[PDB]
């Protein structure tokens, strides 16, 4: 099983410097080309960088040479992105990829992407409060009851119910930048009206930029 | 650099349809053209390489062809789990590089949301604060109309609005509308209400509450 | 090891007075990175440099 | 349409 | 510029699919046709009616 994980994504200043990293398995980089591909509200998809580790050879694009370098520990089975001098514009996800695998000709594995967020403004932790199911939040024998994740930067938040048993009837909505600068959001279940009271619902919000861990029980 | 030209920029179908996206090359990239498709929350995922050969474990209802610098990706029986959105990309070249995208939604029967309200949590107003939510559930088409209303007074400027993408399993939307006071103003008023406007309801819904009602 | 070039590079990098250490590091580290794009590399520290005066 | 970092989608 | 050219398009069997085109006017304008001529060969000659000074476009195909 081939597989992409990167890592090192996160808050850094304008003109700051971060290193993400690209660990493969399944297969050896020394076999492919590995890529950095990034994807913005900006430019959309866009090419950063690929490296040929067997070989060394290393192609950039023009928008990031001289402040972004890409390498590869072969011995390690991990390609590197090195990023200096960041602007605004560099906020992205950062996808690593392999191309030449198995002799197909394009981008056929991609990691889960990593964010990273060029920003003067301070990691905060999120406040956690209860959206309470009641007659107000009630219809055909179904309830709706939730988590405000409120005041947070930067993203992302993650957030389940009773740690991941509860899927169904989910809805987490994405994230909004209120005026403050601050992200807000809320993550939202509708469950049957008389399991209120017998059946416990909690959601496990995270937000690992300030390392905040809440599991919030929402009772009527 | 070559650039990759993709048409259109959103289309709608119903399920079983044939749909058909279209990415044209600024200059001839033989066939060296793949597609990918991104899901709510994912990565890019291969489903076809050089042009017109398909990926391993993609279902062969998905389709590409190449005619000279124009290229097609067809979609041959439009099913729930095909919404996303869909991108070209070069590698003739370097740099590589990709279509602006196509969003793929479906067309599905309209459904009225539920309509639910939530005061703002006790806790919250121990800290100055107080966020009203409005929430719109399981509807379609996805546009729909809310406002607030405090004290019978249209509010305007202090309110935001999420909309979830389409879901994959019963193509419906949700949204969340979410009304922000200081603690202060929130406890100088008694009557707190949302108003949706939406295709399904035979006129709008007001949702409501009195601020200190149980 | 370097050779003379890639000696030089390290050597303005490591005497800039406006980088502060994260910066200074963290172009280093790209010098070792990929030596094929030592020029480019030193030419984005001069840059950042400059406009830390 | 734009991408959106929290959605990892195009938003029209 | 940036308009948004909304699409009907209306196929034989009288299925209908939604479709936008964005760009300026005039590119936005050009990509419908173009993409309304792709679709023909498969669907049958096309006829575009415009609507809203040019920014609506019904597109049936005859099959």
């Amino acid at each position: 099983e081939v597989q992409l994980v990167e890592s090192g994504g996160g808050l850094v200043q304008p003109g700051g410097s971060l290193r993400l990293s690209c660990a493969a398995s399944g297969f050896n980089i020394k076999d492919t080309y590995i890529h950095w591909v990034r994807q913005s509200p900006g430019k959309g998809l866009e090419w950063v960088a690929r490296i040929y580790p067997t070989n060394g050879y290393t192609r950039y694009a023009d928008s990031v040479k001289g402040r972004f370098t890409i390498s590869a520990d072969t011995s390690k089975n991990t390609a590197y992105l090195q990023m200096n001098s960041l602007r605004a514009e560099d906020t992205a996800i950062y996808y690593c990829s392999r191309w030449g695998g198995d002799g197909f000709y394009a981008m056929d594995y991609w990691g889960q992407g990593t964010l990273v967020t060029v920003s003067s403004a301070s990691t905060k932790g999120p406040s956690v409060f209860p959206l309470a199911p009641s007659s107000k939040s009630t219809s055909g024998g179904t309830a709706a009851l939730g988590c405000l994740v409120k005041d947070y930067f930067p993203e992302p938040v993650t957030v389940s119910w009773n740690s991941g048993a509860l899927t169904s009837g989910v809805h987490t909505f994405p994230a909004v930048l209120q005026s403050s600068g601050l992200y807000s959001l809320s993550s939202v279940v509708t469950v049957p009206s008389s399991s209120l009271g017998t059946q416990t619902y909690i959601c496990n919000v995270n937000h690992k930029p300030s390392n905040t861990k809440v599991d919030k029980k929402v009772e009527p | 650099d070559i650039q990759m030209t993709q048409s259109p920029i959103l289309l709608s179908a119903s399920v079983g349809d044939r749909v058909t996206i279209t990415c044209r090359a600024s200059q001839d990239v033989n066939t060296a053209v793949a597609w990918y498709q991104q899901r709510t929350n994912g990565s890019p995922r291969l489903l076809i390489y050089s042009a017109s050969f398909l990926y391993s474990g993609v279902p062969s209802r998905f389709s590409g062809s190449r005619s000279g610098t124009d290229f097609t990706l067809t979609i041959s029986s439009l099913q729930p789990e095909d919404i996303a959105d869909y991108y070209c990309q070069q590698h003739y070249t370097t740099p590589p590089t990709f279509g602006a995208g196509t969003k793929v939604e479906i067309k599905r029967t309209v459904a009225a949301p539920s309509v639910f309200i939530f005061p703002p949590s006790d806790e919250q107003l121990k800290s100055g604060t107080a966020s009203v939510v409005c929430l719109l559930n399981n509807f379609y088409p996805r546009e729909a109309k809310v406002q607030w209303k405090v004290d019978n007074a249209l509010q305007s400027g202090n309110s935001q609005e999420s909309v979830t993408e389409q879901d994959s399993k019963d193509s419906t939307y949700s949204l969340s509308s979410t009304l922000t006071l200081s603690k202060a103003d929130y406890e100088k008023h008694k009557v707190y209400a949302c108003e949706v406007t939406h295709q399904g309801l035979s006129s709008p819904v007001t949702k409501s509450f009195n601020r200190g009602e149980c | 090891s370097y050779n003379k070039d890639q000696q030089s590079a390290f050597y303005e990098i490591l005497n800039m007075p406006n980088l502060n250490e994260a910066q200074r590091n963290g172009f280093i580290q790209s010098l070792k990175d990929d030596p094929s794009q030592s020029t480019n590399v030193l030419g984005e520290a001069k840059k950042l440099n400059e406009s830390q005066a | 349409c734009q991408f959106d970092l929290s959605t990892r989608r195009l938003k029209c | 510029s940036e308009v948004t050219i909304k699409v009907n398009l209306i196929f034989a069997d009288g299925k209908i699919q939604t479709a936008e085109f964005k760009g300026t006017f005039e590119e936005a304008t050009a990509e419908a046709y173009r993409y309304a001529a792709l679709l023909a060969k498969v669907n049958g000659e096309y006829t575009a009616d415009l609507e809203d000074g040019g920014n609506h476009m019904n597109i049936k195909f005859a099959g």
